[PDB]
């Protein structure tokens, strides 16, 4: 799984200006590298943010 | 498609391709949370008489 930094855009221009934006973004970690879970696999933190502006 | 379809598409798109608004959403979640506990107890042991 890639998490890190991400920006997945697909842009679309208006004729003139004002551009369509569908945007997945998110910052997401995997905590600390030498830290578990109460779980069994690693997890993340992320910031999401999925929309069309 | 035909002349007559093609001023006929030309409207539907139009309409169609109309800039769609956009929309703030701001959610508030307010949670407010407390609570009294009380253990007040009071024992009394008596080797002549009894204990409690």
């Amino acid at each position: 799984k890639t998490v890190g930094t991400k920006l997945v855009l697909t842009p679309q221009i208006n004729e003139g200006d004002s551009v369509l934006l569908t945007i997945e973004q998110e910052v997401s970690s995997v905590g600390k590298q030498a830290t578990g879970t109460d779980g069994l696999g690693p997890t993340f933190d992320t910031r999401t943010v999925k929309n069309a502006v | 498609a035909q002349p007559d379809v093609m001023a006929e598409l030309e409207q539907v798109v139009a309409k169609l391709d109309i800039r769609r608004a956009q929309v703030l959403v701001e959610a508030i979640i307010v949670e407010i949370a407390d609570g009294d506990g009380l253990n007040l107890g009071v024992q009394w042991a008596n080797t002549n008489g009894g204990g409690t």
